[PDB]
C-alpha cells in the first residue's frame, strides 16, 4: 500500500505512536525523530515523503500526555523534558549573540528547533526564540551575501559537486 | 443646530497617537530592520469608510455579474482555451491574494507607527477581498461555463501538478516566510509593483479579446485597490531608510526578491497568455520588457533611489533568460498534461505563424516538436502516447529546481541550460541558475520542498491522478486533456494503459 | 471614436463567430458547483463556504489540509510558513470552523458601510435637533471626554492583539473570522474618537485632541490594570489562539462588557447623553457577533473535538486561569471611577448587581463550556475591593 | 441549450454586423445631457433634477408647465386632472421646489433599506446582550405599550393626511417630496408596532395586540384633542398645501416634537430604556429630513415667491393661526399624562423647560419665516394649564 | 438571551387595526362605489421591508448599467 | 409638438386620474397594467434585445418585477366593491 496521503509507512508509525503511553518516552521519541528525519542535517532522508505528517502525529501524542502530566504552571513554563523554558530560551539566545559567524549561527538556530519545537517547549517561549534567533541568523547571513564566489561557497557548504553544466 | 457630522480624515488626524509606549511594545517577528516610529501613511482611512468604498465597488461588480452578464450568457461565450486559462489564472492568483493576507498581518505587526500599521491593515482586508473575488471568478465560470471541472475543485486538483509548486514559492511562501522586509519586497515592492498591477490589467485585455467579460468585471475592481498597496511597499522602504542596517541588507533582499518573482512569472505568465488564448493581444517579450525594464526596473525603482535602493544585480540575467522561457515551459506543461486540472491544446496553424513571426526560430525548435507529437497521436486517446514518452525516448530528462520549483529540461531548452547537481548529507539537489543555487547553498534549511518526481517515484500515473481526484463527475473522464475539443476525451483507463511510472531523474547520477 | 479601437470577443462579429464555432454542444461536466467536495455545515453548501474553505493551501501535515509536501520557502532557521508549532491547541481538522453569520468579505463590508451611513445620518439629525442641550456638562467633559475617551486605547490594544493571528491562523475560515473580530475592535476605537470629534464641532471649547484621554490611559489609576492586561495580551502572547481566546472569552467578556454596558451605557442616559449609547449599541452588536464565532471555534470545534476535546479544554482552562487574574485586577482598578461621580449617581448595591450580571453571563457563555469552575461571589468580592 | 435559442443583437455575429453597419460615424448631437434645459438649483444640474423635473405633463396654464392645451379627459363636471383650483397658494413656477437632500426613488429606498437592516442587527444584539434587564417594568408595560403605542395612530393619521396631496400636487418635485414625507410617517407608525412586537418576543407576558394602545387613542383623555386635531388635518382639509403645511409646519412641529422628544425620549432612559430611543432616533432623523423639504417649498419657494410672497405668507399666517389653536389643545390634553408618572419622575420646572424648547425651535424654524408673530410665554402657559 | 428580531409580516399582522372610525373618515373623491372597509391586501409589507426589496433590485440594475454595460 | 403625445396623455395620464376613482383603477390596473403594460414591458425587452439594446432589458425587467403587486391592487379593487349594489 503506497500512496500520497495514506500508505504503509504512515500506518506503521501510527501504530508505533499508539504505544507511547508516558510523556518521557513519547517526548524522547519525538526529539529522536526530529534528529533522524528533519532539516538538512537529518541523519537520513528515508522518510522524506512522510516525515512531516508523521512528526505532527507524534507531536499530537506528546501534547496530550504533557497536558495530563503537568500542573498548570509547568504546562506554561516548562519543557516536556522538565527544563525551565525561560532559562533554555535565554541560554540559547546568549549563545546566538556570541556566535562568531553565520555558520555557527545556523547550527544554533536549526538545533534549537530540532530539540525544542512545540510540544517540547511551550509555544510562547519557542516563538519568542524564533524571533530573536532568526534575527541574528539573518544579520550574519545577509552581510556581503554575494562576495563569496559559487566555486568557494560550494566548498564552504561542503556539498559534493556531482554535475556542472554551462 | 446646523446638520454636521465627522469624516474619516477628521478622525485619522489623531490615529497616529493611538499607539503608546511600553517595554514590550515591539514586533514578534525576526527582522534585520527597524521601522521608524513616526512613519506615516498615504491614505487617511478608518474602518467604516474603508468598508463603504469597497461596498460601492462590490455593488457594481456583483450587479454586472448577476444581471446583464448572466442575461448575455457571458460565462459561456468565451474561447475554450481561455476558459481553461482562467482556471489557472484565477485560482493561482487567489493563493497570492490569500497569502498576502497573512503577509500584511505580519507587516502590520512589524510597523511600530500607528499610521503605517493602519496602511498594512487596510491591505490585510483588501487581500481577503481579493481572495474572495478570485474565488468568485472560478465560482462563476463553474456555475455558468462550458467546463466546470477544475473551476469547481482547483483547491484540491492543483496539488496534482508541478506548476502549482512554483506558485506557492512566489505567491505563498515568498510572501510570508522570511524577514518581514524581505516579504514586503516579494509582495509589494516587486510582486505587485512589478507584476501584479500590470498583470491584472493585461489579464483583462486578453480576457476581453477572447470573449471573457467576467474577469474584466472582477479584476478591474481588484485593480482599484492596488494603489494603496503600492504605497505600503514604498513606505516600507522609507520607514527603514534611516537605519544603518538598511544600506547593508536592503539591496540584497531586493535582488533576491526580484529573482524569486521573475523566475516563476516570466515563463508562467507568458505561457498562459500566448498558449492559453486564441486571440493575441501583444507578444509576451515586449510586454515583459515594458513591465520589468522600463516601468519597474527604471521608473518605479529609480524613485526610491534616494533611499539607497539600486537596480537588481540579476536584472541582466533575467532578461537574457526571459525571451524563450515561456516557450520552453509550455513544452513541459503539455508533455505532462495529465497532471493538470485544465485542458491544453497544440498551437494551430495560425498560431504557429504568429509565434514564428514574433519569435524567429520558434518553428525549427518547438513547432517541429509539436508537429511530431501530433503525428504520434498525442491528441487521440487510442494512440497510447503521451509527450512525456518522447522525452524519455530522446534522452531529455526533466528536472525540478529545488528553490523555485520551476520545471526545466536543460538539454532541450532554448533559453537557460545550466544544470547544477549537488549531493549534500545524503540528498541530491538540482538547480537551474546561479541565483537560486546561491540561495540554497546559503540557506539550505529554507528550501527542502519535495518535488513531484520525489513524491511520485515508482507510482503508476493513473494511480496518482485517481488518488488526488483528478477526475470529472463521471468518475472516469480526466479533468486534464491534451486538446480543447468536446469529443474524444481521455479517461483514466486510457492513461492506465500507458503504464507510465514516474521516476526521479536525479537517481541516474552516481 | 464612438466605437473605440479595442475589439471585444463577446460583441465583435468576426471574433465571436470564431469563438462560437469552437464551443462544445453542452458543458463538459454537469457538476457546476464550485466547492462541491466541501463538507457542508448546514443543509446545503453556502456561498460563504464555497468561496472560503480550502483557500489556504495547507498540506495534510497541518490537520485538515488537502495538499502534500513541505512549503517551497521557509524562514531562516527552517520555521514553516504555517505550522502546528504556532499554537498549543490541536484538532482533527482546522477547516471545521464556520462563522455562524457566514461572513465573507462582501457581506462584511456591506453591513459596516450601512452602519457608517446610518451613523452619518444619525449625527446630522442629532446636531440639527440640538439634543446636545440636555446633556450634563460634567458628564460630557469629564466622563465622556476623558474616561470613555481613554477606553479607545483599550479597544485599540485588543485590535492589535490580533495581528499575529492574522499571520498565523491555520485555516481560511479561522483567518477570516479573526480578521473581522480584530477589524471591529479598531472600528470601535475610531468611533469613540469620532464621537469626541463630533462633540468638538457642536460644543464650543470641546477639545478633540487625544492628549487628555491618552494621558488618562497611560498614567491614570482607573485604567492602570486594564492597560497592563492589554499590553500583555497584545505583546506577551505569541500563541494566536491564546490571544484570540483570552481576549474574547476572558478579558473583553468580563472587563469590556462591564465598562461598555454596566458603566457608560448604564449611566450615560442619566446625564442626558443619548449620543454615547448610540456608539455603544454598535460595539455591543459587534461583541455579540464575535461571540458566536468565538464560541464556534473554541467550543464547537476545538473544545468538543472528537480527538482532542479533553486536551483542548485543559489548555483553555489553563488560559482562563492565567488571564482571569489580570482581568479581575483591571475591573478592580476601574471600580475607582465610581468615586468620581456626583453623589447619588449610583450605589454599592447597583454596582455589585451589575458585576454579577457580567460574571453570570460569562460563566454561562464561556466558562461553563470548558468546565472551568468559576466562583461568582469570589470573583465579585475580589473586584469590589477596588471601590474607594 | 447551452447557447439558448434567442439571438441578441449585441452578441449575435450576423445581427451585430447589420447594426454596426447602420451606425453613424459619430453621435448625431453632442449634447448628451438629459434635462439640459432645466434650471439648476445648484452649480451643476444633478441626477435628482434631471430625472425628476418636468416629468409631470402640465401645460403652461399651470404655473411652470411646458405643455399646451387642456387635458384630454377630465372629471364628470369638467374638473381638470390637475389645476390651480386645488390649492389657495399661487406661484410663478410649481417646479421651483428642490428637496435639499435630492432624494429620488433610488437614494430613498437605499437609505431606508440600510436602516431596516441596521435595525434588525440592533434588535439581535440587544436581545443577545440581554439589555432588557435594566428595563423598568412599569415604564414598559404601561407607558410604552399603552401611551407610546397609542401615538402610532397619531403618526398613522398624519400619514393618511398626505393621500390627497399624493394626487393633487402640482409638480413632480413636490409630489415626490410629499410622498416621502408621508411614507416616513407610516414607517414610524410601523416601528412603534415593531418595538411592541419585539418586547412581546423577549418579555413572556407582554402582549403586542393593538387592542390596548388603540382603545387609549380612540377612547382616551391624554390624546383626545390629539385625535381630534389629526382627524381634522386629514379628513377636513381639501387643500393639499394646507394639509402639508399645517401638518409639518404646525401640528407635528409642536405636538409631535414634544410627545416624541420632550417626553418619551427625554424620560425613556430614566427607566432603563434604550430600546424606544433607538426608534425615536429614526423618527427624529426622519423629521429633520422632511423639515428641510417643507422649508424649501413653503418658505424659499412659495413664501419668497417673486410675485406672490405677500399673498402666500398671508395664506400661511392664516393657516398657522387656524391650526395653532387645535394643536395647543392637543398638547393640553397630553399634559395630564405626567400625573400618571411615578411621583418624582419629573417636576414642573423641566416640563416647562422642554415646552419652551419645542415652542422656541418652532419659532426659529417656521413662525419667524412667514412672519407669524407668536408669543412663546402665552403659548407655553396655555399648554402648561393642562398639568392636572 | 438568544438573538431575536421582528419581520414585516409580524408587524403587518396588526396593520388593519391602524385605522379608526370617526366623523368625516371617508373619501374626498367623487365615486359611485363603496369599498369594503375590511378589504385585505395580498402582500404583507411595511415601509422598511418594501425599501429593502427594491434597493436590492436597484443594486443589480445600476450595477450592470454603470459597469459591464458601459464597458 | 407631435400628435401621438396627446393620445398617450389620454390613456396614461388623464385616463389614470380623471373620473370616478374606480374607473381610473380600471384604466390603470385592470386594463392598462393587466392587459397592456404587464405583457408590453416584457415584449419591449424582447424587441430591444433583438435590436442590440441591453440597456432597456436591464431596466424594464426590473420594473416588471413590481407589476405582480399592482395586479393585486386592481384585482382587490373589484373585490372591494363586489358587494356594493352599485357594482352590478
Ligand atoms: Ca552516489
Ligand atoms: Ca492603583
Ligand atoms: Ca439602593
Ligand atoms: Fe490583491
Ligand atoms: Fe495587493
Ligand atoms: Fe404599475
Amino acid at each position: 500500500k503506497l500512496g500520497i496521503h495514506s500508505n504503509d509507512t504512515r500506518d506503521a508509525w501510527v501504530n508505533k505512536i499508539a504505544q507511547l503511553n508516558t510523556l518521557e518516552k513519547a517526548a524522547e521519541m519525538l526529539k529522536q525523530f526530529r534528529m533522524d528525519h528533519t532539516t538538512p542535517f537529518r541523519n537520513s532522508y528515508e522518510l522524506d515523503n512522510d516525515y512531516l505528517w508523521i512528526e505532527a502525529k507524534l507531536e499530537e501524542k506528546v501534547a496530550v500526555l504533557k497536558a495530563r502530566a503537568f500542573n498548570e504552571v509547568d504546562f506554561r513554563h516548562k519543557t516536556a523534558f522538565g527544563e525551565d523554558a525561560k532559562s533554555v530560551l535565554d541560554g540559547t539566545v546568549a549563545k546566538m549573540n556570541a556566535a562568531k559567524d553565520k555558520w555557527e549561527a545556523e547550527k544554533i538556530h536549526i538545533g534549537f528547533r530540532q530539540a525544542y519545537k512545540p510540544p517540547i517547549m511551550p509555544v510562547n517561549y519557542f516563538l519568542d526564540g524564533e524571533r530573536q534567533l532568526g534575527t541574528r541568523l539573518m544579520e550574519l547571513r545577509n552581510l556581503n551575501y554575494y562576495d563569496t564566489p559559487l566555486e568557494e561557497l560550494r566548498k564552504q557548504r561542503g556539498v559534493r559537486v556531482v554535475h556542472l553544466q554551462s | 443646530r446646523a446638520p454636521t457630522s465627522v469624516n474619516a480624515q477628521e478622525v485619522h488626524r489623531w490615529l497616529q497617537s493611538f499607539n503608546w509606549d511600553f517595554k514590550n511594545n515591539r514586533t514578534k517577528y525576526a527582522t534585520k530592520y527597524k521601522m521608524a516610529n513616526e512613519t506615516k501613511e498615504q491614505f487617511k482611512l478608518i474602518a467604516k469608510e474603508y468598508a463603504r468604498m469597497e461596498a460601492v465597488k462590490d455593488e457594481r461588480q456583483f450587479g454586472s455579474l448577476q444581471d446583464a452578464l448572466t442575461r448575455l450568457n457571458a460565462g459561456v461565450r468565451v474561447h475554450p482555451k481561455w476558459n481553461e486559462t482562467m482556471k489557472v489564472v484565477s485560482n493561482f492568483l487567489e493563493v497570492g491574494e490569500y497569502n498576502a493576507i497573512a503577509a500584511t498581518g505580519m507587516l502590520w505587526d512589524s510597523a511600530q507607527a500607528a499610521e503605517q500599521k493602519n496602511g498594512y491593515l487596510a491591505q490585510v482586508l483588501d487581500e481577503i477581498r481579493h481572495t474572495h473575488q478570485c474565488a468568485y471568478v472560478n465560482y462563476y465560470f463553474a456555475k455558468n461555463g462550458q467546463d466546470p471541472a477544475g473551476h469547481n475543485d482547483a483547491r484540491r486538483t492543483r496539488t496534482i501538478g508541478p506548476l502549482w509548486k512554483g506558485m506557492k514559492r512566489v505567491f505563498s511562501d515568498g510572501f510570508i516566510s522570511g524577514d518581514a522586509v524581505e516579504c514586503s519586497l516579494n509582495l509589494q515592492l516587486v510582486g505587485e509593483a512589478c507584476f501584479t498591477n500590470p498583470l491584472i490589467v493585461a489579464v483583462t485585455e486578453w480576457a476581453a479579446a477572447n470573449g471573457d467579460e467576467i474577469t474584466p468585471t472582477v479584476f478591474l475592481s481588484i485593480e482599484t485597490d492596488e494603489l494603496r498597496h503600492m504605497a505600503n511597499g514604498y513606505q516600507t522602504v522609507v520607514s527603514i531608510a534611516n537605519d544603518p542596517a538598511s544600506a547593508k541588507y536592503l539591496n540584497t533582499d531586493l535582488n533576491n526578491a526580484f529573482w524569486t518573482q521573475q523566475k516563476y512569472f516570466t515563463p508562467v505568465l507568458g505561457m498562459l497568455f500566448e498558449y492559453g488564448s486564441k486571440f493575441k493581444v501583444e507578444p509576451w517579450v515586449k510586454t515583459w520588457d515594458r513591465w520589468v525594464y522600463e516601468d519597474w526596473g527604471g521608473i518605479w525603482i529609480g524613485r526610491l533611489g534616494k533611499y539607497g535602493v539600486e537596480s537588481p544585480r540579476s536584472l541582466k540575467d533575467a532578461k537574457q533568460d526571459a525571451y524563450w522561457a515561456h516557450h520552453d515551459l509550455y513544452l513541459l506543461a503539455y508533455a505532462l498534461w495529465p497532471t493538470g486540472f485544465f485542458r491544453l491544446a497544440l498551437p494551430d496553424q495560425e498560431e504557429m505563424e504568429w509565434f514564428e513571426a514574433n519569435y524567429p526560430g520558434w518553428y525549427d525548435h518547438y513547432g517541429k516538436i509539436y508537429e511530431e507529437w501530433r503525428a504520434r497521436g498525442c491528441e487521440d486517446p487510442s494512440s497510447g502516447f503521451i509527450p512525456l514518452m518522447w522525452f524519455i525516448e530522446n534522452n531529455h530528462p526533466i528536472y525540478i529546481d529545488r528553490v523555485s520549483q520551476v520545471p526545466f529540461c536543460p538539454s532541450l531548452a532554448k533559453g537557460a541550460s545550466t544544470l547544477r547537481v549537488h549531493e549534500y548529507n545524503g540528498e541530491m539537489h538540482t538547480f537551474s541558475d546561479q541565483w537560486g543555487e546561491r540561495m540554497w547553498l546559503a540557506e539550505p534549511e529554507r528550501y527542502e520542498c519535495q518535488n513531484i518526481f520525489e513524491q511520485y517515484e515508482g507510482r503508476e500515473l493513473s494511480e496518482v491522478i485517481a488518488e488526488l481526484h483528478g477526475l470529472r463527475s463521471d468518475g472516469k473522464t480526466l479533468i486534464a486533456q491534451p486538446h480543447v475539443r468536446g469529443d474524444k476525451l481521455w479517461t483514466l483507463d486510457d492513461i492506465k494503459r500507458l503504464n507510465c511510472v514516474f521516476k526521479n531523474p536525479v537517481k541516474a547520477f552516481n | 471614436s464612438m466605437l473605440g479601437e479595442r475589439r471585444r470577443g463577446l460583441t465583435d462579429p468576426e471574433m465571436a463567430a470564431v469563438i462560437l464555432k469552437a464551443l462544445p454542444e453542452a458543458p463538459l461536466d454537469g457538476n457546476n458547483k464550485m466547492g462541491y467536495f466541501v463538507t457542508p455545515r448546514w443543509k446545503r453548501l453556502t456561498e460563504y463556504e464555497a468561496l472560503t474553505v480550502y483557500a489556504q493551501p495547507n498540506a495534510d501535515w497541518i490537520a485538515g489540509g488537502l495538499d502534500w509536501g513541505d512549503w517551497t520557502q521557509k524562514f531562516h532557521g527552517g520555521r514553516p510558513s504555517w505550522g502546528n508549532e504556532t499554537t498549543e491547541l490541536r484538532t482533527v481538522d482546522w477547516f471545521k470552523h464556520r462563522d455562524p453569520l457566514r461572513r465573507w468579505h462582501a457581506p462584511y463590508v456591506k453591513d459596516k458601510a450601512e452602519e457608517w451611513r446610518y451613523t452619518d445620518r444619525f449625527l446630522q439629525g442629532y446636531s440639527a435637533d440640538g439634543q446636545i442641550r440636555a446633556m450634563n456638562p460634567t458628564w460630557r467633559d469629564e466622563f465622556i471626554n476623558r474616561y470613555w475617551g481613554a477606553f479607545l486605547f483599550n479597544e485599540y490594544g485588543l485590535f492589535n492583539a490580533h495581528s499575529q493571528g492574522a499571520r498565523e491562523a491555520l485555516s481560511d475560515v479561522t483567518r477570516v473570522s479573526l480578521a473581522f473580530w480584530g477589524f471591529d475592535k479598531i472600528d470601535i476605537a475610531q468611533m469613540i474618537q469620532l464621537e469626541r470629534g463630533f462633540l468638538a464641532k457642536i460644543v464650543p471649547g470641546f477639545d478633540e485632541s487625544t492628549a487628555v484621554p491618552k494621558a488618562e490611559w497611560t498614567n491614570g489609576e482607573v485604567y492602570k490594570s486594564a492597560r497592563l492586561a492589554v499590553e500583555g495580551l497584545w505583546q506577551e502572547v505569541f500563541d494566536w489562539n491564546e490571544s484570540a481566546f483570552s481576549v474574547h472569552a476572558v478579558y473583553d467578556a468580563l472587563f469590556g462588557q462591564f465598562v461598555r454596558r454596566e458603566f457608560f451605557q448604564r449611566l450615560a442616559p442619566r446625564f442626558g447623553d443619548n449620543l454615547t449609547p448610540f456608539f455603544i449599541n454598535q460595539a455591543q452588536t459587534y461583541f455579540q457577533i464575535a461571540k458566536q464565532g468565538v464560541q464556534d471555534l473554541y467550543y464547537n470545534c476545538l473544545g468538543d473535538d472528537p480527538e482532542f476535546s479533553d486536551y483542548n479544554r485543559t489548555v483553555m482552562r489553563n488560559w482562563t486561569g492565567k488571564w482571569l487574574e489580570p482581568t479581575i485586577a483591571a475591573l478592580r482598578d476601574f471600580m475607582g471611577l465610581f468615586a468620581k461621580l456626583p453623589a447619588g449617581t449610583t450605589d454599592k448595591e447597583e454596582i455589585t448587581a451589575s458585576l454579577y450580571r457580567v460574571v453570570d453571563d460569562w460563566i454561562e457563555d464561556y466558562a461553563s463550556r470548558i468546565d472551568f469552575k468559576a466562583d461568582r461571589d469570589q470573583i465579585v468580592k475580589a473586584v469590589l475591593a477596588g471601590l474607594k
